[PDB]
């Protein structure tokens, strides 16, 4: 709970680029053939993100202004990235909310959580059978006056670990209005190498949660392994970025997909 | 929680938090089930029409005499010591006759209330402290005496008792709506659809009048309704059927 990780080092936010990254369906509307104009909370084209990263001497997980609303998006193999941490003052204090995917449902609650300084999950005893289980929950220590719960239906995630080319690519949105927290995602296999890579993509919409609650600030949770201060990181890079209200051109096909955008 | 076998204690009483779900009051109020049912300031039909945040139900067994302690900004034994009722208090409460089944012989101890408090507790207040009653000077020493109460007591439920000492279940829904987003409703009916005809159809928030037919447009799983060039729709997708 009040241990810090003893392989974690502290490194600088190096920035890099993002071309279209941030564009979603803005609502439920259905267009086609049409030329669609609307001003929202966006992420510039051609603007600057952070580059963060885990590995077995470097890792990251800063905490970060949720300000209006941000961008993420991760470049994964093993599915590293194991859900966020949303608060306020980020303590029992006050409601705090995780979103987490435990490999079997995702679990989405608004509790007093008591807050650890480096949350984690680790996965122990990997070599022969390759487990790839979790063991330890470092997200919080105790929870109570819970408001808000939330499961989604039971699914299989594969957290074994791959080579080469990074195989999964997860992109979100996170945003509140109006007490409404809205969540856009998109997925699709890419070939990278660092940065971003060029072309353009629409999220979709994912879920909905009436919570209505202030996150000032977030954290990204990862997964820990070791064949608590001692465990190692696989090697992975995530992004974040911040949303602006931006108006964009959204060119709609015959399908009703957006085909591009054009930043005003 | 109408239903439930047995309830928590009166001072205990047993706050059921209803979030996140639809509520159909109709039922309950066609059901007969119920001894008698009495709503403050707004009709069951009006219940399955509104959208409210938190529902809590407030589920308890108490004695005939005491069922008419309950109202809106009263006083009484359940009212003061217990639980009381707000003066804008919207909901409704409904009773009936548990005596063939929440009663024993010789007696059900199993249910408490409190006789005796300091002072009246505040509407929506539960109190479950056992500080023994000082009614004078002599400090009570934690325990009962001399001008000293100890303020929990068990009812005397037994088959046998009069009208008045029979067992009552006495459910009173708290319906308190908040800034925050509303989660429960009432049961909203739909009617059947009907298309090759000029009509007036209303469809989830939106309304028009016009003539339905099936297209071969196609919404993303997410798009519930298309729009055209003006921004007037020219399509609808079925709330119910896809």
């Amino acid at each position: 709970q009040c241990v810090n990780l003893t392989t974690r080092t502290q490194l600088p936010p190096a920035y890099t680029n993002s071309f279209t990254r941030g564009v979603y369906y803005p609502d439920k509307v259905f267009r086609s053939s049409v030329l669609h104009s609307t001003q929202d909370l966006f992420l510039p084209f051609f603007s600057n993100v952070t580059w963060f990263h885990a590995i077995h001497k470097r890792f990251d997980n800063p905490v970060l202004p949720f300000n209006d609303g941000v961008y993420f998006a991760s470049t994964e193999k093993s599915n590293i990235i194991r859900g966020w941490i949303f608060g306020t003052t980020l303590d029992s204090k006050t409601q705090s909310l995780l979103i987490v995917n435990n490999a079997t449902n995702v679990v989405i609650k608004v509790c007093e959580f008591q807050f650890c300084n480096d949350p984690f999950l680790d996965v122990y005893y990997h070599k022969n059978n390759k487990s790839w289980m979790k063991s330890e929950f470092r997200v919080y220590s105790s929870a109570n006056n819970c408001t808000f719960e939330y499961v989604s239906q039971p699914f299989l995630m594969d957290l074994e670990g791959k080579q080469g080319n990074f195989k999964n690519l997860r992109e979100f949105v996170f945003k509140n209005i109006d007490g409404y927290f809205k969540i856009y995602s998109k997925h699709t296999p890419i070939n990278l190498v660092r940065d971003l890579p060029q072309g353009f993509s629409a999220l979709e919409p994912l879920v909905d949660l009436p919570i209505g609650i202030n996150i000032t600030r977030f954290q990204t949770l990862l997964a820990l392994h070791r064949s608590s201060s001692g465990w190692t990181a696989g090697a992975a890079a995530y992004y974040v970025g911040y949303l602006q209200p931006r108006t964009f051109l959204l060119k709609y096909n015959e399908n009703g997909t957006i085909t591009d955008a054009v930043d005003c | 929680v109408f239903n439930a076998t047995r309830f928590a204690s009166v001072y205990a009483w047993n706050r059921k938090r209803i979030s996140n779900c639809v509520a159909d009051y109709s039922v309950l109020y066609n059901s007969a089930s119920f001894s008698t049912f009495k709503c403050y300031g707004v009709s069951p039909t009006k219940l399955n029409d509104l959208c409210f945040t938190n529902v809590y139900a407030d589920s308890f067994v108490i004695r005939g005499d005491e069922v008419r302690q309950i109202a809106p900004g009263q006083t009484g034994k359940i009212a003061d010591y217990n639980y009381k009722l707000p003066d804008d208090f919207t909901g409704c409460v409904i009773a009936w006759n548990s005596n063939n089944l929440d009663s024993k012989v010789g007696g059900n101890y199993n249910y408490r209330y409190r006789l005796f408090r300091k002072s009246n507790l505040k509407p929506f207040e539960r109190d479950i402290s056992t500080e023994i009653y000082q009614a004078g000077s002599t400090p009570c020493n934690g325990v009962q005496g001399f001008n000293c109460y100890f303020p929990l007591q068990s009812y005397g439920f037994q088959p046998t008792n009069g009208v008045g000492y029979q067992p009552y279940r006495v459910v009173v829904l708290s319906f308190e709506l908040l800034h925050a987003p509303a989660t429960v409703c009432g049961p909203k009916k739909s009617t059947n659809l009907v298309k090759n005809k000029c009509v007036n159809f209303n469809f989830n928030g939106l309304t028009g009048t016009g003539v339905l037919t099936e297209s071969n447009k196609k919404f993303l799983p997410f798009q519930q309704f298309g729009r055209d060039i003006a921004d007037t729709t020219d399509a609808v997708r079925d709330p119910q059927t896809l």
